[PDB]
């Protein structure tokens, strides 16, 4: 969310 | 940890081989005229949390046999353990010895040393420097429990497994050391190329000066498929005493034991096997005075690389 | 004598009473459980057997420190954060809980009746100095003048409002309730004992984490030796007119000085950390030590 | 909703107590693993061969327990710092044997001290430990907001308290966890368990903690103040700083003895309850953004890549 | 399980 | 390697010493009237390719006494050099021994132990724990030379330094590993930010049972310029016998003596340190019974990270 | 020289 992908 | 220790005692089948082991020994070192007078010493040599030090006293109660013992461990921490068992339960009859068994001042002889310091591959968890240490505390005609084990290996075929291993690439180390070293892993999805042929042997207590726990050892597999080799399982047999042992060879397999899965040794690169090739396989137990560890190599039908040379991707700390 | 069936192994107080019984306190510092006890004997030389008391008691938790309170009341620091009162019954065949009043909020470490025999001060972990009434059960004041944990609180002698402290914070304070600041700062390595001369009102011994044992006149320098190798866990003053000192140690040894720290008796009887040591008032050449050895020892001194 | 554990320094019995202390309602237990008066040797004789257990059993409690309701504190006498170069090495020997015996048992958590400015050699031992086999365990530094020495009472005659403002003075604390974590190389393992006191310090000093890993927030009985009822509650500007901590999402551990005493131990807990059910309920954006706290994403490309 | 440790 | 030896052997100023203390103490132990009854049993412990060897049997010479030699080595290729030596030279008189002086049975004890097993930093070749295993065999009353070693450091700013450390990261290990190693360098653009204090002192024999070579230091350096932090040098003395003493220490250093340049302990992020702070620094010498290391770390005027932890990117094998 | 070995 928030424009963002990825992460864990 | 104190949970690995609880996996441990969880298998019914292998405590109450010790025990049957044990038995036997009593009757066969003390005659039923000596039951009263003679009392044996017996020392369990890593005693855990207490399990072999229990099953040494059911032993000598269904023997009708008089014991001494003393329950020898390394890890304080399963020492606290032993020593809250040892005012709560055992008494004087237990002495518990926080130490290393190659290093124990033992203040008494042994008629019978009790240990469980085997791996899946039988002496990968150096069972055979422990028990060479401790030698010197059992008696001329003194008993080891175990006796005597043997390792296995048989060439293996999966992509799974071969995917599994290479996966395990990790940062700040050899790009390729996850090929060079043992996985502990209950085998599924494989094929067993042929059937497993004995590696390596140790015999307790070792009576060949200066030992020499290196080996080397050539295996000739027959393989009657074609197919691709990705690495050798590994298991091993146990002679606990005499006609009592452990085994978790797939042929001979100890039912309801389930201490130790399968080792696996992979290769780096996978090999193409043809109908009626034979697997030519090396394996080296190797050492130094800090480490033990194994170098393995595939040579027919082709050649692979030597595995883990001189222990750079895998050791077994003394 | 419906007492416990078994004292535990870790000794940590002894104090002989005017006739010359001996009250014991023990913790168990290890094992399953965790508590303590209270111990009589009448007979000090059976100690610490106890088909031979006169008296025992279970306590909840373990006895960090104690101390007669007249002939009959014994005063309990107790590792639940309680300030406990004791009381012997008319037939001195059971000890009987007076009060248990939890007002720390750590381990109460030491404990100290002062002059009247009326109130009494305790230093606990949670870096307090309480002053209680006994009478009353409550607590008159709580002092947090220290900044670490109170190691030993000590009760002037004579002077009903005077008393010692010492702490972590490397603070040996001299306290006298009269004054709106009570506390003042006595002038290395941490205090860890303390002891009053029993007949120079100004004067004091403290002994120290690295095994000296200094003399202090509350006006001015300082006398000291090396005693110990390790830490002084107490200092005890003789009853003769001409007082001889004992020190106990970490190092598992009791040390018995004169007036100028010089010494005069040794002993390694202690097998583990020597905890108390009380003089006999009956014959004062006798100087008994407990431990976490679980030994009495009743040492003959030459005086 | 709130997270709570019970914060002793006396078990007599594991069992009786921490079936006390979950019917008191907490969630874990902070209790010491050695008894914390039991001070070992390790070098000299005769009390390093000191016979029989050195604690308590593993057996006492099933493998599950320890791993979800025991936090271990480190004994109060190991001084890793001490100028006693005997103290100093009986209690390097003893703070790996304490923290060797956390990681046996499976100890969620261990909760060590920082009550002084230098603790050099106490996060050499356990950066040694961290970098010694299974990497799981947290270690919650016990940290104050305002250190003992600042807040002790103004009644040493000679030793006056200081009523002069120094700022960078009064955030001391905080450079005490900053030094300790540098140390340990920032180790993710190495949290904070913040320790407040009954006077709460200037919003500098509080506000220094931002951005700071806080697991937990220590609350003793005596910052508790009394309401007409008789019952445990706490000043407005103690509640702002559990509001700041609610968002956090930290355990709560509530220390010391019942100071209500005719009011039952559980209404501390209670209080941190009513507490938590009264506060703002989150907006739009918050309940849509929760996960995503502190979440790294890489920014979306919608040029380069096909969403 | 079976004599090992580690693994995800 | 044989180079390495014969490299050592370049440097007259050290045997010259070395031979000086050995002269001096058998004048000490041996009164001129005992002079031809009197025997004195010398073990050169480390001998490599023999020039203690040949600097004691001058020593003796000179001081008109009669020695008997042992040479050991535990280096079997130096071993080869000194034997040739025994056989062509020395004859009898010298006994050469191919064994590690910590498990060698010495047939007698020694009224002197001769060694030099010192590194840049005094102890970081292991002096302490190979004397501390082989003063069973000195007599109640014998000598050690050296007698005493003592380590200092001094911090030091060097960019170009810095940067030759940090171009040492290789691939397969921690990218910061080079920044936990000391290095053996001659230092020569740099500057030296405070004057040398010493850091870790050992004495032969060690009478303070236990001995425990572990050790912890704190060292407060006082600076008078604006600079930036980037390691610190290390340095040693050691007393041989008496007066008689080598030095790398730059105030004190032994003139014309070039065995030894100084080492650099680095830091991984350089510190800036303003006019009239402190330099507070912390060593510690750590081991296990298979390896030493030492870890650092700069407290004041900012905290670095703790360098080395557990010897993970240095360790001195035993 | 001086102690060391390697480098280049
Ligand atoms: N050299 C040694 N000296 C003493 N204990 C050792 C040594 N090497 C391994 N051990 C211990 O012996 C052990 C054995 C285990 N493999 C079996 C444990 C136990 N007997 C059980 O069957 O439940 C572990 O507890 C080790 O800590
Ligand atoms: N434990 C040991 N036992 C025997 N020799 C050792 C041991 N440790 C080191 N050495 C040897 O002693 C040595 C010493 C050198 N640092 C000096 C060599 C020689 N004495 C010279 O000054 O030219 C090397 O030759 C090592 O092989």
């Amino acid at each position: 969310s928030g424009r963002g992908k990825g992460g864990k | 940890e104190s949970q690995t220790y609880e996996v441990f005692e969880k298998d019914p089948i292998k405590y109450s081989q010790y025990q049957q082991a044990i038995y036997k020994c009593l009757l066969d070192r003390v005659p039923e005229e000596e039951k009263d007078t003679n009392v044996q010493v017996l020392m369990v040599l890593g005693a855990g949390r207490g399990p072999l030090v229990n099953a040494s006293l059911r032993a000598a109660k269904q023997a009708d046999r008089r014991i001494k013992l003393y329950a020898v461990e390394k890890n304080p921490n399963a020492v606290v353990t032993l020593e809250n068992w040892q005012f709560e339960e055992w008494g004087s009859q237990v002495t518990v010895v926080s130490s290393d068994m190659r290093e124990w001042v033992a203040p008494e002889k042994a008629d019978i040393i009790v240990s469980e310091l085997l791996g899946s591959f039988a002496d990968n968890e150096l069972s055979p420097e422990c028990l060479d240490g401790a030698q010197h505390f059992l008696k001329d005609d003194g008993v080891s429990i175990p006796g005597e084990y043997t390792s296995f290996l048989a060439p293996i075929s999966s992509s799974k497994l071969y995917n599994e291993v290479r996966a395990c690439r990790e940062k700040d180390r050899d790009p390729e050391a996850q090929f060079e070293m043992p996985y502990v892993v209950r085998l599924h999805n494989f094929h067993q190329l042929s059937a497993p042929q004995p590696c390596f042997t140790f015999s307790h207590p070792n009576r060949d000066p200066m030992i020499d726990n290196n080996r080397y050892c050539t295996l000739e597999f027959p393989v009657e498929v074609n197919t691709v080799l990705h690495g050798f399982a590994g298991y091993f047999e146990t002679v606990l005493y005499q006609d009592i042992t452990l085994s978790i060879r797939p042929e001979t397999h100890s039912p309801g034991m389930f201490s130790w899965f399968p080792i696996l040794f992979p290769i780096k690169q996978p090999i193409t096997v043809r109908e009626g090739q034979t697997i030519c396989v090396r394996f080296w137990r190797c050492s130094n005075s800090k480490k033990v560890w194994y170098e393995w190599a595939v040579t027919a039908p082709v050649c692979s690389a030597i595995h883990n040379p001189t222990g750079r991707s895998y050791t077994i700390g003394l | 004598p419906n007492a416990p069936a078994c004292m535990e192994r870790q000794l940590e107080a002894a104090r002989y009473r005017s006739d010359g019984a001996l009250l014991l306190g023990a913790s168990s510092l290890s094992g399953r459980c965790w508590a303590g006890s209270l111990w009589l004997f009448k007979d000090p030389c059976a100690a610490p057997n106890e088909g031979f008391c006169s008296a025992g008691v279970q306590t909840e938790a373990g006895v960090a420190d104690l101390t007669w309170v007249g002939e009959r009341g014994i005063l309990v620091a107790s590792d639940s954060g309680a300030v406990e009162l004791w009381e012997l019954d008319e037939n001195e065949t059971l000890i009987v809980s007076k009060f248990c009043k939890y007002e720390h909020d750590d381990i109460v470490s030491t404990v100290s009746v002062l002059s009247s025999g009326t109130q009494a001060v305790s230093g606990s972990k949670d870096i307090c100095i309480k002053v209680w009434d006994l009478a009353q059960q409550v607590v008159l004041s709580s002092y947090r003048a220290h900044a670490a944990q109170v190691t030993c609180v000590a009760a002037s002698p004579h002077k009903d409002s005077v008393f010692l402290s010492c702490s972590e914070d490397n603070r040996i304070l001299l306290w006298d309730t009269r004054c709106p600041k009570p506390a003042s700062q006595i002038g290395g390595y941490l205090p860890t004992s303390l002891a009053w001369h029993p007949q120079q009102s100004e004067v004091f011994v403290f002994g120290d984490e690295n095994g000296t044992v200094s003399l202090v006149d509350t006006k001015s320098c300082v006398l000291s030796s090396a005693v110990h190798s390790q830490c002084v866990t107490g200092l005890v003053f003789s009853p003769h007119s001409v007082p001889f000192l004992a020190s106990l140690s970490e190092d598992c040894s009791l040390a018995v000085l004169d007036s100028s720290l010089s010494e005069l008796f040794r002993s390694q009887a202690h097998r583990d950390f020597v905890r108390d040591a009380t003089w006999s008032p009956l014959n004062h050449s006798l100087l008994t030590t407990v431990g976490w050895d679980h030994q009495v020892v009743h040492h003959v001194v030459p005086t | 909703r709130v997270s709570s554990g019970r914060d002793l320094n006396c078990v007599p019995e594991i069992a009786d107590t921490l079936g006390a202390v979950a019917k008191q309602g907490f969630d874990f237990l902070c209790m010491p693993v050695f008894h914390p008066r039991f001070k070992r040797e390790f070098i000299q004789e005769p009390a390093k061969n000191r016979p029989g257990p050195q604690t308590r059993s593993d057996l006492l409690l099933s493998g599950r327990d320890w791993n979800t309701l025991i936090v271990g504190k480190l004994s109060p006498w190991i001084r890793p710092d001490s100028k006693v170069e005997k103290i100093r090495r009986n209690s390097e020997a003893a703070m790996l044997q304490e923290l060797n015996f956390g990681a046996y048992l499976g100890l969620p958590a261990f909760l060590l001290p920082l009550n002084q400015e230098d603790n050099t050699n106490l996060a050499r031992v356990l950066t040694n430990h961290i970098h010694t086999g299974h990497h799981s365990s947290m270690f919650w530094m016990r940290v104050p907001l305002v250190a003992p020495e600042d807040l002790r009472d103004d009644i040493i005659e000679n030793a006056p308290t200081t009523h002069t403002e120094e700022y960078s003075g009064e955030e001391k604390t905080w450079m005490w966890w900053h030094n300790f974590r540098t140390l340990c190389d920032y180790s993710k393992r190495i949290a904070v368990a913040l320790e407040i006191g009954a006077d709460l310090p200037s919003n500098h000093v509080i506000d220094r903690w931002l951005g700071e890993p806080i697991k937990a927030a220590i609350l003793p009985t005596s910052i508790f103040l009394t309401n007409k009822k008789g019952f445990p509650v706490l000043s407005k500007m103690h509640q702002r700083l559990i509001f700041r901590l609610l968002k956090l999402e930290v355990q709560f551990i509530i220390t010391g003895t019942n100071h209500h005493s005719e009011k039952e131990f559980c209404s501390y807990l209670q209080y941190l309850e009513y507490l938590s059910q009264n506060r703002p309920p989150p907006n739009a954006y918050e309940l849509f953004a929760k996960g995503y706290e502190d979440y790294l994403q890489s920014p979306l490309q919608p040029l380069m890549d096909n969403l």
